[PDB]
RNA sequence: CCUGGUGUCUUGGGUG
């Protein structure tokens, strides 16, 4: 009850998707605004605005729900049947219903870092599910699968600036935890934002306009086309630099491209205009050093935070206007690549064999510091872990260019190679508490084998892969091992909100003085200088 | 009325990883040292090898919002074929001989290597480039 | 509980206005236009036949929210030529255009039948 | 006793971001409870909006009192905190 | 050389060993064979260690308020209720743990 | 629990096709053969038929109350 | 049936929603970035399976460990008239145009859970409190509010917001004036208001 | 200058082929023959004796998805627009429907043609349920057993299919145009080739396939786009179609009026 | 007022015809509960028919 | 259901051991704090009369 | 019948094939294991059927093997909250809340253990008709 | 004619 009490005026309900707003606006339902309210001061600059709200009532939005004087008496308008005869005084108080450009506390059990509380301006907004923007997802580590958000409303006014000026969204765009952004295109905004940056990508005038329409902060400057004869066609470059503002410097060099970039690596921003580079992870994402840092430390945080709606708006746009799926012929090889990866198995299995001869025969390289067992098991699994990426490689680079998941791999946003490696290629070697498959039975994993079987699939050697079909055996493995990691994140999760909080309990009173010095509540100097700079 | 103009043979002719988009290398005929490595369309101006094409490089169409061409007006693109414009985003100053020029149309790259006194009026901030048959 | 009505989507209120026109002091001869109760259906067909008319310059539609049936045109043509006569002129030209392939359908379904 | 003269003062002349907080809510909490405005009040009516403006034209007649972890303090006019 | 066990006192009197160069794993034979200095730097060093295994990045004015925070009273203070309650703070902050 | 009026996807009024598909599935012909002689070229109204169970025969096996 | 649960996000009407050549509208829309991290396969084969038998007119054995193959399936797809990969031509329900990259379609088997948005929305502003610490109750039917825990507190020093905490669990809470004498420091002062 | 091209033509789909226009103009038809179009569904159920194993909502659902003929419904007038107090005779339809099984084995299957049209705009052809020949039974609604009577009345309004799904006169329209890709809108999805692993759409011997050394046309524009509209008994194809131009006339002349009004 | 809690129908407006409830009855603009929706409206005292003993009555019950 | 309580550490009894084949469910298990301790029977899983 | 203990002594086969040797190449099928550690195998049990390892929650999962142990687990958890019909009296029951859907469907893929689980009778879900798109960005 | 009251402790399964 005092180190964590239950306040009033709170919200709780789950959240949802909507591109379509900005990064410090937040979706409040009719009914949450309704039951809400904000003490408002009756001045001389709004008593007029405030008799509409006291004339509405609290059935009709907007409109006020109490009415306070100087002495405390509260004036019900459920009951209250001679609402006409109520005038307002100078120094009384107004419950208003949760209007527009309110700026409010929003959270989400569990809150880690200082970045899970923050600032949002109210929108008015119809059912009763809260509307966020796709950017913030980052650092609420959020989805929409059923996550319930809580929602405060402050009752000052001392309060709200504070909120405004302190707790902001686009003031938490850069944390202190690794000098980088938390925030950054991702999904299927970054998906789209990879192929819209391609050399192939030409777009026409009439969908150009549309387009350029889509950007608020628009000059109403159509910029020329790439192309003027014999059509004139834009690219998707010129249309992302139109919602970069102007004045942004950007060089990265990847791979030590040179100027020609024959792979079309790198990235070139001058003047707010891509030169060229494909936009994608190494970009526009949440890595330090990017567009959005730049942007940051360049123009400020409101022109950050219109660019991200702006990038956001355009690619959205784009893909509704183009199109991205995926398929099962997106995860299936040819038979050319199959029967590789078939021998590469074949290889690695006989490599096994041989290991397992040699250590059965005294033939075996000792390890420095490592038993016989220990060295042979070892030597396994990095030979399988081998064969594994070795497959995943040549599963890879049989994916053409026209491969969604190659793609969505290379986008960043969501995939990896990992990914393709368990879905084309081999799923991998089943590890439990670090080691193989332990023999629960006697001197054997799996009733189905023989004893003192040393064979990777009888140890937990997943060969085929989720398109070809997983064999019993297989299965059960797989299992065992999804069971464990899930065990074990089960419990380290305690145990790290308890490490967390014992951290937060240690470190609570240290507060930097005016003079430069870290001191506590005691007065003690932990750090004569804050950083050491 | 233009900055620079001339006669290139295409040599090679690389598609790379999109099917519209090729890059195109070419050398002068009446002088050499001046190479011409410059991305162009597939599907709007079909190229091949050993392919002549007049380049003519110039400041400015005239014999800032755009607008659609009115069919009473003219310029200088009404006498050639594939017609961009772009801005040069480096002005290399090598060696005498060896002076390398990039040009970048919304994505296309151009790069344009020769000397001093046939590239020493391209140092301007907008390129538009008039490639003939 | 919150969900809104569906008669809303087509229904005027009486101090809400169909057609709304602000002008652009940006950009010479440019006028913003908002229509309510509206859909894709009308922009679209507005918005194409607009483009293809050689007195207008910059033609473009958007819609701000789905949930809410209203949209926001941009107009802006040339000094000789006004927008608004212009799109009068686009809904003269597919007023007619749609009686005429009414008339033909007409007359195609009567040899049909 | 406690207090440091104007011609001691170590302390830094820019304001934080706190301070700038503290100060906006103080002006908009005054403002609220009806308050001679120094500057003019235009088109925006808004507590917040007229303490942003009065900021901006440095026309805040409040002084932080900085205070030491030694008990000594330092007091600083909002009329000549630069602010950036 | 990587050696199990801690024995620096008698590792570092050993002829042809660098004894200015020798690092030790386990920071509380640390401080009691070099000192609180030496115990900062290898507590700060094995806590970046820890971070940066796993390819995470934390700002150095973190972990060296960490490090400097249990290196204050000079010597070793746990994050348990052993060092942090043995505090001349407010009981009422003490109680609070 | 009964069969739909409309399809789900399209809207195709598919609720007066259930008696004449039990008899043509009575007469022996099959599942593919009777939804091809209902003029069901669409899966998605073949799924409001196939995929139907009828549960209110069970339900009628119980007592009225009143 | 294999784990991609999710939430509705926005409900299009008839004219909005993609339509393939034969007029076909998706009863559902699934996002495809939520394919290859999770490695859900078996969605793709239930579906094509589904879509095969709707076709044909018959229920698919899905029955694991069996010899059901992929290209088996496809075949069988491909000699119905449709792709073999289940892929269609689908076309934009706003301008009609035609969408570069094909999208795939398929009936899927779905559930609805016991989670809805109407049985989790909660608001309070001034409710009934405790009698014994004066505090808002706990729980939906009761009318209670949210909990302010510690990581809350945290979160908020750690922004620096100090007014907003203490205004949090004062004004907006459960505050109450008390009265001490200046010598003993106790709360044992008999006060009269209406005496004074 | 558009020309129609009727290739297919009955009671209840069309198919045919719409050249010279637009793809916008397309589309927005389309979306004015599924949504634009008003036509006549049961919009209120009033249950006097329910004793059937089916729940109350559930039967008014399931008379809410009937089909009832609007070929008269362009001169009646809404609800919301008429001047009369309640319900009257010029924009509701009546109807009550009344079933009772009598026997201690059995069960009634309670039809479609049960409905009997109490009142009515007269001499209008509206109110009447949609069959299909003379000795069809129609949708069933619910099966009663021993001592189960079911009495309710229909009163059935106009509206169009933007409020609700029960009062689009349309099912499925099928719409698309170039089955040979000739405008390159589109980029198809292959594994070794595009051309035998893509099925051929059905009006692919209307138009030429494009010739191997035939240069890409970018002036080229959608011109030919071939839809199929079929209604689900409440409406003819036809009458649809005529519907849907009305109803984006009237709009485009509501549009131009507000415009010259506005000054 | 006496018609509060009284099965009152709608003679105007979007909800024509409809059977609702007098939840609350502060002045000019009554709360009604409706029967076929679950949410309550307000509605104007012109909007509404009153039942009796015969018929509904309007505003002259 | 094993009676072993919310308390201790590890994983030992939750686990999924080799011997709980074609006995009881390898998939089947809640989540949280219960996970790996309530099992499911197999479906040809029977107990001693 | 063979327990936990008897079956650390005896040799199960998982299908009969595998109880004689054959005499394939097939990149779309899986691999089976090739098994050349012992020379010849003594079997003296053999397996009625590998898929029924799985409980009640599980055998509804379409195709277990192609899925992941984490996927499936969260289905087998899910399974039990899906809306459907639990019993055919729900007209006389008064439970204290009970969830019925309205047209409940039976699944297109379905498996041979349904078929006693009373699943193709009394099922819990609907064929809805699902595409894999990015709309308008209403769907991430 | 204002003012206004339904609760403390557990057991089992789920949500993020
Ligand atoms: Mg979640
Ligand atoms: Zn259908
Ligand atoms: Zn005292
Ligand atoms: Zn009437």
């Amino acid at each position: 009850n005092l180190m964590g009490k239950r306040v009033d005026f709170s919200a709780r309900t789950v959240i949802s998707g909507d591109p379509n707003l900005e990064l410090d606006q937040v979706g409040v339902p009719i009914s949450i605004a309704k039951t809400l309210s904000y003490p408002e001061t009756v001045t001389q600059y709004n008593i007029h605005r405030l008799t509409e709200y006291v004339r509405n009532g609290p059935n009709e939005h907007p409109g006020a729900k109490y009415v306070i004087r100087d002495n405390g008496d509260r004036i019900d308008l459920r009951y209250h049947k001679r609402a006409g005869d109520i005038v307002l005084q100078y120094g009384w108080k107004v419950e208003r219903h949760l209007m527009d450009d309110d700026p409010v506390l929003f959270n989400r059990q569990p809150s880690l870092h200082k970045m899970s509380m923050m600032a949002h301006r109210v929108k008015v907004m119809p059912y009763s599910t809260f509307r966020l923007n796709l950017s913030v997802t980052s650092p609420y580590n959020a989805d929409f699968d059923g996550d319930e958000m809580n929602l405060h409303v402050p009752q000052s006014e001392e309060t709200r600036a504070e909120l405004s000026q302190l707790c902001a969204v686009p003031l938490q765009i850069v944390s202190p935890q690794s000098n980088k952004p938390v925030m950054g295109i991702v999904q299927d905004t970054l998906c789209g934002v990879r192929k819209m940056t391609l050399r192939d990508t030409f777009i026409e005038y009439e969908q150009v306009m549309n387009m350029l329409f889509w950007v608020p902060s628009w000059d109403g400057v159509v910029p020329q086309p790439a192309i003027l004869k014999p059509k004139p066609l834009w690219t998707g470059k010129q249309l992302l630099s139109i919602a970069i503002p102007s004045g942004i410097h950007l060089q990265r060099t990847d791979g030590g491209n040179s100027l020609l970039s024959p792979k079309d690596n790198g990235m070139l921003i001058v003047d707010g205009k891509v030169m060229f580079g494909v936009v994608d992870k190494k970009t526009v994402g949440s890595g330090g050093g990017g567009l959005i840092h730049t942007v940051m430390r360049e123009k400020g945080p409101k022109i950050c935070a219109e660019l991200f709606g702006n990038i956001q708006k355009v690619v959205n746009y784009w893909l509704l206007h183009n199109g991205f799926s995926i398929g099962i012929g997106d995860a299936i090889a040819d038979a050319s690549t199959m029967k590789e990866i078939t021998h590469a198995i074949s290889s690695a299995k006989e490599q096994v064999q041989e290991i397992i001869y040699k250590a059965q025969h005294n033939e075996l390289e000792l390890k420095p510091g490592m038993t016989l067992r220990e060295s042979f098991e070892g030597e396994v699994s990095r030979t399988l872990n081998d064969a594994r990426d070795s497959a995943g490689r040549s599963a890879e680079m049989n994916l053409k260019d026209l491969n969604n998941v190659k793609q969505m791999v290379s986008a960043g946003s969501k995939g990896s190679f990992i990914n393709i490696a368990q879905m084309s290629a081999c799923v991998g070697q089943q590890m439990v508490e670090g080691k193989r498959i332990a023999f629960g039975f006697a001197d054997r994993s799996l009733p189905h084998f023989t004893k003192d079987d040393f064979s990777p699939e009888s140890k937990g050697f997943v060969e085929n892969s989720y398109l070809r079909g997983l064999t019993p055996q297989e299965f059960f493995f797989h299992a065992m091992a999804g069971r464990e990691g899930l065990i074990d994140t089960a419990v380290k999760t305690a145990e790290t909100g308890y490490i967390q909080r014992r951290l937060v309990k240690a470190l609570e009173d240290i507060m930097v003085h005016y003079d430069g010095t870290t001191r506590n509540s005691l007065g003690d100097i932990i750090q004569f200088l804050y950083g050491e700079d | 009325s233009a900055l620079f103009d001339d006669i290139f043979t295409v040599q090679t002719v690389d598609n790379g990883r999109y099917n519209k988009v090729s890059r195109i290398i070419g050398i002068s005929t009446t002088n050499s040292a001046i190479k011409l490595t410059l991305d162009i369309n597939n599907e709007m101006f079909p190229v091949s090898q050993d392919d002549s094409l007049t380049v003519t490089l110039a400041n400015s169409l005239s014999l800032k919002s755009w607008r659609p061409p009115k069919p009473t007006d003219k310029s200088l693109a009404d006498d050639y074929d594939y017609v961009m414009f772009g801005t040069v985003y480096k002005f290399e100053e090598g060696d005498e001989d060896k002076i390398k020029v990039y040009v970048s149309f919304g994505g296309l790259l151009m790069c344009l290597e020769g000397g001093y006194k046939s590239l020493a009026s391209l140092k301007q901030d907008n390129l538009y480039i008039l490639i003939r048959r | 509980m919150n969900a809104p009505d569906r008669f809303e989507l087509f229904i005027l209120p009486d101090d809400v206005p169909k057609l709304k026109i602000t002008p652009d002091s940006r950009v010479p001869n440019c006028i913003i236009i908002k229509f309510e109760r509206e859909d894709h259906t009308l922009a679209n067909l507005l918005r194409e036949e607009l483009a293809l008319y050689p007195d207008v310059t910059f033609v473009a539609y958007k819609v701000e929210h789905p949930l809410f049936a209203n949209f926001v045109m941009r107009l802006q043509t040339e000094e000789g030529t006004r927008p608004k006569q212009a799109l009068e002129r686009a809904c003269a030209s597919i007023i007619n255009k749609l009686k005429t392939l009414d008339h033909k359908f007409n007359e195609e379904w009567n040899i049909k039948n | 006793e406690l207090a440091i003269l104007k011609e001691e003062r170590t302390t830094t002349p820019y304001l934080t971001k706190y301070e700038r907080a503290r100060i906006l809510g103080t002006r908009a909490l005054q403002i609220s409870m009806n308050a001679p405005v120094l500057v003019d009040i235009e088109g925006e009516t808004d507590p917040l909006q007229i303490a942003m403006k009065e900021l901006s034209q440095r026309k805040i007649p409040l002084v932080i009192r900085r205070y030491l972890p030694d008990g000594s303090y330092e007091d600083w006019g909002c009329d000549e905190l630069i602010v950036d | 050389l990587e050696t199990d066990g801690i024995n620096l006192a008698e590792v570092m009197a050993v002829p042809g060993v660098d004894s200015s160069r020798t690092y030790s794993n386990s920071f509380v034979e640390i401080l009691s064979v070099l000192g609180i200095e030496a115990t900062r730097s290898s507590l700060y060093k094995e806590i970046l260690n820890v971070i940066a295994f796993d390819g995470s990045y934390v700002n150095y004015r973190h972990m060296a308020l960490l490090v400097d925070v249990m290196t204050s009273r000079g010597y070793l203070m746990a994050i348990t209720r052993h060092g942090i309650n043995r505090a001349d703070t407010g009981a009422l902050m003490r109680c609070s743990f | 629990m009964i069969i739909p009026v409309r399809c789900f996807s399209c809207g195709k009024v598919v609720g007066d096709k259930w008696d004449a598909y039990l008899r043509l599935l009575e007469e022996g012909k099959q599942e593919g053969d009777a939804l091809d002689e209902l003029k069901l070229k669409r899966y998605c109204c073949r799924r409001m038929v196939l995929t139907h169970v009828d549960l209110i025969e069970k339900f009628l096996r119980y007592n009225p109350l009143e | 049936r294999h784990g991609q649960k999710g939430t509705i996000g926005v409900t299009y009407r008839h004219e909005d929603m993609p339509f393939s050549a034969e007029g076909i509208v998706p009863d559902l829309i699934i996002n495809p970035h939520a394919i290859p991290s999770r490695m859900t396969v078996a969605h793709l084969i239930e579906c094509l399976l589904s879509k095969v038998g709707s076709i044909r007119g018959y229920e698919g054995d899905a029955t694991p460990f069996t010899d059901l193959t992929v290209d088996a399936v496809s075949n069988l797809l491909r000699d119905n008239g449709y792709q073999s990969r289940g892929f269609e031509v689908m076309y934009n329900g706003h301008t009609g145009k035609k969408l570069m990259a094909q999208v795939f379609f398929g009936p899927t088997y779905y559930q609805r859970l016991r989670h809805m948005v109407d049985d989790k929305i909660h608001a309070r502003a001034r409710g009934p409190v405790q009698v014994l610490t004066r505090q808002p109750v706990e729980g939906r039917s009761r009318d209670g509010g949210l909990r302010f825990g510690e990581m809350e507190r945290d979160c908020m020093i750690a922004h620096g917001a100090a007014g907003f905490l203490k205004e949090r669990l004062m004004e907006a809470s459960d505050a109450f004036r008390v009265h001490v004498c200046g010598i003993c420091g106790l709360m044992s002062v008999i006060a009269n208001l209406k005496k004074n | 200058e558009p020309k129609v091209n009727i290739i297919n033509a009955q009671d209840d789909e069309v198919e045919l082929m719409l050249s010279d226009v637009n793809l916008s103009l397309a589309n927005s038809l389309r979306r004015t023959m599924l949504a634009e179009v008003p036509t006549l569904a049961i919009d209120l159920v009033e249950i006097k004796m329910n004793t059937s194993v089916l729940a109350d909502e559930f039967i008014s659902h399931r008379l809410g998805l009937i089909p009832l003929v609007s070929e008269d419904v362009e001169e009646m007038k809404y609800s919301r627009d008429c001047t009369c107090e309640d319900y009257c005779d010029e924009c509701s339809v009546v109807l009550e429907l009344s079933a009772r099984h009598e026997g201690e084995e059995g069960t009634t299957d309670v039809y479609s043609s049960s409905l009997i049209k109490v009142s009515g705009p007269g001499n209008l052809n509206v109110g009447e349920p949609v069959r299909r020949d003379d000795y069809d039974q129609g949708i069933l609604l619910c099966k009663l057993r021993n001592h189960q009577e079911l009495n309710i009345r229909c009163i059935a309004k106009k509206g169009i299919a933007k409020e609700h799904a029960k009062w689009s006169p349309c099912s499925a329209i099928a719409f698309e145009y170039d089955p040979h890709n000739k405008l390159k809108h589109t980029d198809f999805w292959f594994e070794v080739d595009a051309k035998k692993e893509w099925p051929d759409s059905k009006y692919a011997t209307w138009e030429e396939p494009p010739k191997p050394g035939e240069v890409f046309d970018y002036k080229a524009k959608p011109n030919r786009f071939y839809m199929t509209v079929e209604t689900t008994g409440s409406l003819k194809a036809n009458q649809v179609f005529s519907r849907g131009i009305k109803t984006l006339q009237e709009k485009l002349a509501n549009v131009l009026f507000e415009l010259e009004n506005s000054r | 007022d006496p018609t509060l809690n009284k099965t009152v129908k709608i003679r105007q407006g979007g909800y024509k015809g409809k059977i609702g409830i007098v939840k609350e009855a502060n002045g000019d603009r009554f709360r009604v509960e409706l029967h076929n929706p679950n949410k309550t409206i307000p509605i104007p005292c012109s909007f509404l028919l009153i039942e009796s003993t015969h018929g509904w009555v309007p505003y002259e019950d | 259901n094993t009676p072993i309580g919310r308390d201790g550490k590890l994983a030992k009894p939750r686990q999924l051991h080799n011997t709980h084949w074609g006995l009881v469910c390898p998939a089947e298990t809640p989540e949280g704090q219960a996970c790996g301790l309530v099992k499911n029977l197999s479906l040809l899983s029977g107990i001693s009369i | 019948y063979v327990d936990g203990e008897e079956e650390e002594t005896i040799m199960i086969a998982m299908t009969p094939e595998d109880l004689q040797t054959r005499s394939l190449n097939d990149t779309a099928k899986r691999i089976k294991p090739e098994m050349s550690t012992s020379s010849h195998h003594t079997f003296t049990h053999c397996e009625i059927h590998p898929s029924m390892i799985l409980g009640v929650a599980a055998s509804i999962i379409p195709f277990p093997d192609h899925n992941q142990s984490p996927r499936n687990t969260y289905q087998s958890a899910m399974g039990k909250q899906a809306m459907g019909v639990f019993l055919t009296n729900y007209n006389v029951r008064m439970d204290t809340m009970a969830n019925i859907l309205y047209y409940p469907q039976k699944p297109l893929a379905k498996t041979q253990a349904m078929e006693y689980l009373k699943f193709r009778e009394l099922p819990a879900g609907q064929n809805a008709i699902v595409a894999i798109a990015c709309y308008s960005g209403y769907n991430q």
